[PDB]
């Protein structure tokens, strides 16, 4: 939002930027260092080692496809010693040679059942995007991280896209007293708003 | 194989018959009705549903690939319960359209490594006959029924190479004394140096 001078808070900003496409691509860029999210591929691929490493297979794939490095999904769910985890790796590797083509050919019907089917919330919004190349079946499942969230629309949605995304998610946050929206807001007095009605919800 | 006239038993196969694209093809009639793969498409979605019915998904899919209906197979595996046959029709599905585009591209990589993983004969011949497509991979390996192997190598195979398959099966079952050898044999001399092979097997 921003909100004394406008070229003055534009060039800390910036300096800001320094220290380490759009207008607003500096309120993007302080965006994602707030949230934690400018970080190199080759930390990135770090950062799937780590999670392989964890054992987390599904939020490590629901990274990658939130990145958009489908191959590099497939060739991480993959190496699984899943038989589970394997199948879905050649679902989503049925994707690569099938984004220029219409719907309605089986195959996205069956990704689009088992969305809607399957238990697990990473995986379901891996199917998601992986049936339909849209994000607002991603941006709005209430069973994943509000970073990641935060992280993709910041990274892809556009302007007008993103601001709705943001005032749609802080106006629910607010109200309704998750703690994952003090990312959105901050530590603020928006910020003790929110953990006032954290409180009054679970003492 | 043929063998007091070839014009006599041709006639009589005929007149069997009668109650192309080949040369011989009452021949192949004979062979289908011996089988017992001379069935129609009511016939086969009849077999369908009664396969569905005794609860072998993966025996009517590779049942419904043997008969080179993939949509079909595709529709009928993933009409099922269990959450891995409806990954497993999920990653079928892919070849609805992955027809068109012979290259390695990993989705046939790792279904044709998932079809060496696997356990079940009959998603192991599904996998191996979508990917990489190739009848000689379905009809060689012992872990279906020969009938099978008759019925899918009657049904799509040229006379040049059904001759080299029958003489190489037969000389096979033979020697090694196997029952389902009694398809290629019948009740003949020959089926009693199989049945002879087969009790100095087992007894």
């Amino acid at each position: 939002n921003g909100i004394l001078s406008d070229k003055q808070l534009n060039k800390e900003m910036e300096k800001i930027i320094k220290l380490r496409g759009s207008p607003k691509y500096v309120q993007r860029r302080l965006c994602l260092i707030i949230s934690g999210w400018d970080l190199s591929r080759s930390d990135y691929e770090d950062k799937y080692n780590i999670i392989m490493k964890n054992g987390h297979y599904e939020k490590a794939a629901a990274w990658a496809v939130f990145f958009g490095d489908i191959p590099k999904a497939v060739e991480i769910l993959g190496s699984a010693k899943k038989e589970r985890l394997r199948l879905i790796a050649t679902a989503i590797a049925g994707y690569l040679a099938y984004k220029d083509l219409p719907g309605n050919n089986a195959w996205r019907q069956q990704c689009r059942k088992m969305s809607s089917e399957l238990d697990d919330p990473y995986l379901r919004v891996i199917f998601a995007f992986i049936a339909d190349n849209d994000w607002w079946d991603i941006l709005y499942e209430p069973a994943i991280s509000l970073r990641e969230r935060l992280g993709v629309a910041l990274r892809f949605l556009n302007d007008t896209d993103l601001t709705t995304f943001l005032d749609r998610t802080s106006s629910t946050v607010i109200e309704n007293g998750e703690l994952e929206g003090l990312i959105l807001t901050g530590i603020t007095p928006n910020g003790i708003d929110l953990l006032q009605s954290y409180v009054n919800k679970t003492s | 194989n043929g063998i007091l006239s070839d014009k006599q038993l041709n006639k009589e196969m005929e007149k069997i018959i009668k109650l192309a694209g080949s040369p011989k093809y009452v021949q192949r009639r004979l062979c289908l009705i011996i089988s017992g793969w001379d069935l129609s498409r009511s016939d086969y979605e009849d077999k369908y549903n009664i396969i569905m019915k005794n609860g072998h998904y993966e025996k009517a899919a590779a049942w419904a690939v043997f008969f080179g209906d993939i949509p079909k197979a595709v529709e009928i595996l993933g009409s099922a319960k269990k959450e891995r046959l409806r990954l497993i029709a999920t990653a079928i599905a892919g070849y609805l359209a992955y027809k068109d585009l012979p290259g390695n591209n990993a989705w046939r990589q790792q279904c044709r490594k998932m079809s060496s993983e696997l356990d079940d004969p009959y998603l192991r011949v599904i996998f191996a006959f979508i990917a990489d497509n190739d009848w000689w991979d379905i009809l060689y390996e012992p872990a279906i029924s020969l009938r099978e192997r008759l019925g899918v190598a009657l049904r799509f195979l040229n006379d040049t190479d059904l001759t080299t398959f029958l003489d190489r099966t037969s000389s096979t079952v033979i020697e090694n004394g196997e029952l389902e050898g009694l398809i290629l044999t019948g009740i003949t001399p020959n089926g009693i140096d199989l049945l002879q092979s087969y009790v100095n097997k087992t007894s």
